[PDB]
RNA sequence: AUCUGGUUGAUCCUGCCAGUAGUCAUAUGCUUGUCUCAAAGAUUAAGCCAUGCAUGUCUAAGUAUAAGCAAAUACAGU
RNA sequence: CAUCCAAGGAAGGCAGCAGGCGCGCAAAUUACCCAAUCCUAAUUCAGGGAGGUAGUGACAAUAAAUAACGAUACAGGUUGUAUUGGAAUGAGUACAAUGUAAAUACCUUAACGAGGAACAAUUGGAGGGCAAGUCUGGUGCCAGCAGCCGCGGUAAUUCCAGCUCCAAUAGCGUAUAUUAAAGUUGUUGCAGUUAAAAAGCUCGUAGUUGAACUUUGGGCCCGGUUGG
């Protein structure tokens, strides 16, 4: 038969289910950033767990070990590109100090709110899913898209929507017609 | 004595020879339908909508038989499908007569339910067919559609409708997940194969009796009735009685196999022993509302003797502890008692009787038989052509002709909210036979003395027990309860369902009355009470009966006070003018007799 | 009679305002289902 | 790299029972709107099988008088 | 074991593909095609249930709708609670083109397609372990609940129903096996006076284990890497 398609799971569940202090801290994040699930938080802490594991391993190697230089620099290069790590903190020991809020800050949903365009994180999410926002030329309709530092200059309304310059939408058009029909008595 | 360890070989061998036994049993069971000498499977077609016409269903099936020679002003058909070496008998009931539908289904191996893609199933008729058939028992079922093209715009629009129907059908038969579309050759062929190749479920109450479907019926002179067919049940014996659903019990003089088996007459015999509606409905509607709030309360009145009105009643401490005698001599007891059959252990009697019956069977499943029935010739005017109307014959067990005290479980039909008075006559079907019965209602309980409260009305919610005198059934058949109502489109009002529990005469039912009075003056150790009685002579006569408050306190009469029937009494604790004082009196109820129905 | 509750993202928005704005403190130990 | 409830009048222990999290581990219940991707009669019976199909093959280049088709008297296309 | 018959005879092997019976807690269509991947032949051409396409499919996995924003009234330090108004959009349906061997579907798109936006989210819980009710009606140690400790005999924080609240969420619960928790299998790393556990005593073969000692120190050149 054809070779197998590979796949993997992308989140992990906390091990104590009803810890009151954890439950409160999670709900504050969901309200601040407009998430719908706890799963959306578990996804980010799962990613950060793998990043720390990799860095923590390399730090046991000798300095000037060729592997530590090659893979260490790649890891840092990659986190700076998305703006999770500040260009001042460009050192492997600062990678261990990252926290969940640093990743949430870079989602398309929150960027579209900091720039204007939207007047709340809840208003922002609806605009993205309804195909009004473009990044460069491409329409993007996924809220969790991570905005690279070069892309921020190019977020704007899509050319094929109202707000962006096209014809009015279906409901606006219906109303104008019915009024004209009554006025065109 | 030594412990033994299983070697690989003997482990292997034992498993192999157990499989052999299993395989021999499957052949043994399929033998009854084995081939052109074997029995036919009995198929009943039931369209749930007047739109459908059942003959269109039958037509589409036979197209897949790949033999046009198989394929007319009649309603019963015999078919041989050579493609599967299979014999079928097809029955179509006349969908006008609700009671005739139930009868045809009662004898089936497969019921085929027709559904319409165009027209919705009616709640007052189509649903009631399905609901009723379930509750008498069904051997197996198939869901079918035949007109699905009638809604076509694209095939995807057809599938929306089919998914809706599958959801509906699965509500009643949750084991079934697929409804077949006969307009597709593959589906129609799939149905036909199932009817031929698959064994049906049994019906417990049916197969512990004998039954046959008549192939031919003929009369001989003072009358004699000849029937021939194929035996299906546990079997027939010429010493047993024979039931026919519309005409009652009969006796047979010969069996013969198409050896002869005359009635040896060391046998038992046909013997049973050893604008008003607006006012009435409003009366019950008012009375049931009252009894739901103030059960069993009775008012005496001035210028009435409490004695002569009530001298019949006993009065007792507690129903669950009294020593009420079973076969009491009281004159209201019915004229038959020793004449009634009494059983003791119903369980041990029931299964013992069955075990012998299968051993004594003379003709057995798959036999071709002729049967000669001693038949009163004046009834001959009611016989119909067996190619148009189902005629069927059932065996009886030994004592099932004899009347006894019997008990049924009862719960209300799906949405029957009407009040049901305890004394009102009702028709009960259980097994094949049906009888007019006047029940008595009581709550189920585990009273060690078998004494139970009589109740005026059927509870709105709980299951309950119904009691009457009727013939015994040793198969614990399911039961359906209804009253005839010729104004209804199906001439029948369905009231409830349940099961035949047991024959038991030790069940004692106590009717209950409540007297009530007003406390009005209060002292640290006595209370005085008004309006329960009106003469001192009455107050004295009942003095020994205990008293209780509806707040649950208990007390006793001390003595009469004055001439107007006041009395003073003592209680557990502080009463107050909001309390009411009561005392109850009990009377034995006896079952009413019952009559056959048609 | 009573309106439906919103679902998904809009429901978390609702909960957030109960627990971090309209709190009832009842001797400093805030309570979620106070018996009236 | 984490534990909590249960032996007593009350206490500190030994010790087990119950709880907790996962499973490219199966079955089953209730519920089910959208996009991508995808296992599937192994477990018990290496038990028994109706019907149809799953193995054939020609080039300018081994053998042509089909009484095949289509149009250089030994032959010559297909 | 088992099929046909003119009773003389003849024929058989699905643990290939689809399909049937049986078994059992337990598993899909008797569909389309050689266009792709490759294989065989005398061969560019024929053939291929090998293989591909679609159907069934909550085995497991990824992304992600079920509503956003004004005005008015009231309350409050720009945030809550309720009368009213325009905007935005795909679920779905569909002309067309694209896709494909031919199709279906995805991606694209004219027309149509929200006010209880009825275009109505569930599954388990509310004594403790363990997030969350001194609420209100019923009932009678019974019906029932309860992994464990326990509750219930009118005055129920635990049963049944109604309100309200909690948790995970297109998913949630139950049974069985197994991993972590388990330093309750212990090489790392347990325990043996009184809590389970040192054999009556001594000899002794295999096995495991076995004291110290032999070229140490001192000069002279070259000398690479890193740091200042």
């Amino acid at each position: 038969p054809r070779a197998p398609r590979t796949y993997s799971k992308t989140y992990s569940t906390p091990k104590r289910p009803y810890e009151s202090s954890r439950l409160d801290a999670e709900l504050k994040l969901a309200g601040e950033f407009g998430l719908k699930n706890k799963k959306e938080i578990y996804r980010i802490s799962f990613q950060l767990s793998k990043i720390r594991r990799a860095a923590r391993d390399l730090l046991t190697r000798d300095e000037k070990d060729p592997k530590r230089l090659f893979e260490g620099n790649a890891l840092i290069r990659r986190l700076v590109r998305v703006g999770v790590l500040s260009e001042d903190k460009k050192k492997l020991d600062y990678v261990l100090a990252l926290k969940v809020e640093d990743f949430l800050e870079r989602r398309l949903q929150t960027q579209v709110y900091k720039l204007g365009l939207a007047k709340s994180v809840h208003h922002a999410r609806v605009l993205i899913t309804q195909r009004h926002i473009a990044v460069g030329k491409q329409i993007v309709n996924i809220p969790s898209f991570m905005v690279r530092l070069d892309s921020e200059k190019h977020i704007d309304f899509a050319p094929t929507s109202p707000f962006g310059g096209a014809r009015p939408g279906r409901v606006a058009r219906r109303n104008a017609a019915r009024k004209a029909e009554a006025s065109g008595e | 004595k030594p412990d033994k360890q299983v070697s690989k070989l003997q482990r292997k061998n034992k498993a192999k020879q157990l499989r052999a036994q299993r395989i021999l049993d499957s052949i043994e069971n399929r033998k009854l339908f084995e081939g052109k000498n074997g029995a036919a499977k009995i198929i009943t077609i039931v369209p749930l909508v007047n739109d459908l016409d059942p003959l269109d269903i039958l037509y589409k099936l036979l197209k897949c038989a790949d033999d046009e020679g198989i394929m007319d002003s009649k309603r019963i058909f015999n078919v041989h499908i050579k493609k599967f070496k299979s014999n079928l008998k097809i029955i179509i009931p006349d969908m006008t007569n609700f009671l005739n539908i139930l009868d045809c289904a009662k004898v089936a191996d497969f019921v085929v339910f027709g559904l319409s893609g165009v027209q919705e199933v009616d709640e007052e008729f189509g649903e009631q067919i399905i609901r009723a058939l379930e509750l008498q028992g069904i051997a197996s079922y198939i869901g079918v559609i035949s007109n699905l093209s009638a809604v076509h715009e694209k095939e995807k629009f057809q599938l929306d409708v089919k998914q809706s129907l599958e959801s509906y059908f699965k509500h009643f038969f949750p084991s079934e997940e697929r409804v077949y579309n006969l307009e597709k050759n593959s589906d129609a062929l799939n149905v036909l194969r199932t009817l031929c190749q698959r064994l049906p479920r049994s019906i417990n109450w049916r197969d512990n009796r004998g039954y046959v479907v008549a192939d031919f019926v003929d009369f001989v002179e003072s009358g004699d009735l000849v029937i021939e067919g194929t035996v299906r049940g546990i079997g027939f014996n010429a010493n047993r009685l024979v039931h026919i659903p519309d005409f009652g019990d009969f006796q047979l003089n010969k069996i013969e196999k198409i050896t002869v088996f005359e009635s040896n007459m060391n046998r038992d015999t046909l013997d049973e022993y050893a604008e008003e509606e607006e006012r009435q409905l409003r009366e019950f509607r008012d009375m049931e509302k009252e009894d739901r709030e103030f059960p069993d309360e009775i008012e005496l009145e001035p210028s009435e003797s409490a004695i002569e009105r009530l001298k019949r009643y006993r009065g007792l401490k507690n129903l669950y502890n009294c020593d009420w005698q079973v076969d009491e001599k009281d004159p209201s007891s019915p004229a038959e008692w020793k004449r009634l059959l009494r059983i003791g252990n119903y369980k041990n009697t029931k299964n013992r009787i069955i075990k012998e019956t299968k051993n004594e069977a003379q003709a057995i499943a798959g036999d071709r038989i002729r049967m000669f029935i001693r038949f009163p010739k004046f009834l001959l005017e009611k016989i119909q052509d067996p190619k148009q109307l189902l005629f069927a014959v059932y065996g009886l067990l030994l004592h099932e002709h004899k009347n006894a005290v019997v008990n049924f479980s009862l719960q209300r039909w799906e949405q029957y909210d009407k009040p049901v008075p305890s004394q009102e006559p009702i028709v009960v079907q259980y097994g094949v036979r049906r009888y007019t019965i006047q029940p008595l209602f009581s709550q189920g309980s585990n009273s060690p003395n078998n004494v139970h409260k009589y109740e005026r009305f059927l509870h709105p919610d709980t299951v309950s027990v119904a009691t009457c005198i009727a013939p015994v059934d040793f198969t614990q058949s399911p039961a359906i309860f209804f009253k005839p109502s010729p104004t209804d489109a199906k001439n029948i009002e369905l009231i409830g369902h349940g099961t035949f529990l047991n024959a038991d005469h030790s069940r004692i039912l106590a009717k209950r009355a409540i007297l009530t009075g007003h406390p009005f003056r209060f002292h640290k150790t006595v209370v005085t009470v008004r309006y329960m009685f009106f003469r001192p002579e009455d107050v004295e006569w009942f003095k020994s009966i205990p008293l209780f408050t509806k707040s649950g306190r208990s007390g006793f009469i001390k003595e009469s006070l004055g001439t107007h029937g006041y009395f003073k009494a003592t209680f557990d604790g502080k009463l107050s003018a909001q309390d009411v004082v009561a005392m109850s009196l009990y009377k034995r109820m006896w079952p009413m007799p019952s009559l056959p129905w048609n | 009679e009573k309106p439906k509750k919103p679902k998904g993202r809009a429901y978390k928005r609702l909960l957030y305002t109960r627990r971090f704005v309209n709190v009832t403190l009842v001797n400093g130990k805030r309570r979620m289902n106070p018996g009236p």
